[PDB]
């Protein structure tokens, strides 16, 4: 909406640790100990981490 | 008891106004760290893919 | 395109 | 080397706990003597009234 | 591997780890998935 | 006929409480000012209720 | 005046070094995702 | 026993004494350095747990 | 007099953290190192 900053997908691909890896997804989905919502959730962030690389590309 | 101690040395003590020297702004402590540090600043990769 |  | 790290945290920490006791220690006396200068202050300002 | 792996996976040797982090990106990468039925049951 | 109200106009209608600044002090610098405003050789807090009409209100 | 200068100069290299470290990890950050994304690719187009 | 408003430098001692403003700067840069170091603690260890 | 005394007190506090420093430098050249290896195995995955 403001049109100011260009580079915001790169800005915010390199804040660190504000994503999940894919091996704690992937530890998270096989531990059975733990809730769907949880999941959803994981799943979501981890949708918009790979929609924002591609968009980077 | 502080007021008490202000006004005992301010009345009750028989020096002169000029005979009070003038104490150091600055400790020898303080003189030795700014000096070495003042030595120690006269001493002093784009990102490679 | 057998990739893709 | 998180270890290493660990352990130059932990042999530099009390040195900063001495500093810390003598900065407090500094900003009382600060303060006592803000308090005389205030009062000197006042006398030498108007002594009748602050007498 | 066995040869009904290294035809799902194109991989002749590798650890258990890889195996199965492989094979569950393949069940996802087709949406079989907590139950899952295809290729990987008439391969292996 | 005479009119009047139960409460009086609430506080900030009046015409001597007008905004000129908003005195936003945190909490440690209070704090501080407490213990400036007690540690004083000249202080005013204790005053007492019956020498001091504004003390009574306070 | 020194103590003033050396004060300047104090902050100066402060903040002169976090700017350095800041961007050094950055860099860093955004070169491993970069590496999970090709190596998820890769392995996706075998399966494929 | 010690108090949080023993570090607190009131408003009328700094514009006494204007270093006293300086000296409030360096605590504050102080603090900064503080954080950035606890993050690389925290990070470091992350890494750890994925390798 | 006392003024003096404190700026030169944090100073000296200031100096030893920016002396640690270095060696959470030094983690930085462990990860690009590991980053470098990560990219060895891809390339030779990828000419696989």
């Amino acid at each position: 909406c403001l049109n100011n900053d260009p580079e915001i997908l790169k800005k915010i691909a390199s804040i660190p640790n504000l994503f999940p890896t894919d091996l704690e997804i992937f530890q998270l989905f096989t531990n059975p100990s733990v809730d769907i919502q949880i999941i959803n959730q994981y799943q979501l962030l981890y949708n918009l981490k790979n929609d924002i690389l591609t968009n980077l590309e | 008891i502080s007021s008490n101690d202000a006004f005992n040395m301010l009345s009750l003590t028989t020096v002169p106004c000029d005979r009070i020297e003038k104490s150091r702004l600055f400790s020898e402590k303080t003189i030795r760290y700014l000096m070495q540090k003042q030595h120690e600043m006269k001493t002093q990769k784009p990102l490679t893919p | 395109e057998t990739l893709s | 080397e998180l270890n290493e790290n660990a352990r130059e945290l932990e042999q530099i920490k009390p040195k900063i706990a001495l500093q810390d006791k003598e900065i407090t220690s500094v900003l009382s006396n600060l303060h006592e003597s803000n308090k005389r200068y205030r009062f000197f202050k006042k006398i030498s300002e108007d002594p009748v009234k602050a007498l | 591997y066995s040869p009904q792996l290294t035809a799902i996976i194109g991989l002749k040797s590798g650890t258990s780890h890889d195996a199965i982090f492989s094979i569950y990106k393949y069940i996802h990468l087709n949406e079989l998935l907590a139950f899952e039925n295809n290729r990987n049951n008439h391969n292996s | 006929v005479k009119q009047w109200d139960l409460l009086p106009e609430p506080i900030r209608f009046l015409p001597n409480q007008f905004p000129l600044k908003i005195h936003r002090t945190p909490y440690l610098t209070s704090l501080k000012k407490i213990k400036d405003e007690i540690d004083d050789p000249f202080t005013k807090i204790n005053t007492r209720g019956a020498e001091d009409p504004k003390v009574l209100i306070n | 005046f020194l103590t003033n200068e050396l004060i300047r100069l104090q902050m100066e290299k402060l903040d002169a070094k976090l700017n350095h470290l800041k961007k050094l990890e950055k860099f860093m950050e955004l070169e491993r995702k970069t590496l999970e994304r090709q190596q998820e690719n890769l392995l996706i187009q075998r399966l494929n | 026993h010690s108090h949080p408003s023993d570090m607190v430098i009131p408003d009328h001692l700094a514009e006494l004494i204007p270093e006293l403003y300086s000296f409030q700067q360096l605590v504050d840069s102080e603090k900064r350095l503080d954080h950035f170091i606890h993050l690389r603690n925290l990070h470091m260890k992350r890494m750890v747990a994925q390798w």
